[PDB]
């Protein structure tokens, strides 16, 4: 259900890590 | 004579009370009067007979507003500059629930505030989350982007898509 948001949080975290 | 007022919560009083002397000074260079009512718990700005450009009162209306929502003074008075724009975005009336609002706001700032910072670096704006408001300050376009991101984030739309889109836009501009 809310696994979508939980997935997107980790995804956004890693993406921000891999951009700066 | 034009006049604008705003209410501030008690937990801010102290701060304002010790920085007010700077405020009036910063306002005195435009001949704008200001009063800090500690009974009503309000800040008020108004024009005088010596105001050269009355229009600046609008900027002076923004200042205290920013001050009421915990925006630091040295950051707040930048609104008096001609180029600076501001935007107080209310986020309290998107969710009926209480601790869901907390979740979504939390997701707006994110872990260690990182996402917020990222937002700030992509829209080139100052952003501050406080209670039921998100105070933003910068260029008009960047403010529009911030408003879109925040409002969508309160409607359960994850900010990752927006951040990625803004990233691509930033990269295309080189």
């Amino acid at each position: 259900p809310e696994a979508e948001n939980l997935q997107n949080d980790l995804e956004l975290q890693q993406f921000l890590r891999e951009s700066h | 004579e034009s006049s604008f007022m705003t209410l501030f919560p008690k937990y801010r009083e102290s701060y304002l009370k010790t920085i007010w002397n700077d405020v009036t000074r910063a306002l005195d260079k435009h001949n704008i009067a200001c009063v800090l009512d500690l009974v009503e718990g309000s800040m008020t700005v108004k024009t005088t007979r010596k105001t050269y450009d009355p229009a600046i009162i609008l900027k002076a209306r923004d200042l205290i507003k920013l001050l009421a929502r915990s925006v630091p003074f040295p950051q707040a008075v930048k609104i008096l500059q001609d180029d600076m724009a501001c935007d107080v975005i209310k986020i309290g009336n998107f969710v009926t629930n209480k601790e869901r609002f907390v979740k979504r706001r939390q997701r707006l700032v994110g872990p260690n505030g990182n996402t917020l910072k990222a937002l700030e670096l992509l829209t080139k704006c100052y952003i501050l989350v406080q209670g039921n408001t998100v105070s933003a300050m910068g260029p008009f376009k960047g403010l529009k982007e911030v408003r879109r991101v925040v409002e969508d984030c309160m409607k359960n739309i994850h900010p990752i898509y927006h951040i990625k889109e803004l990233m691509i836009k930033r990269e295309l501009a080189k």
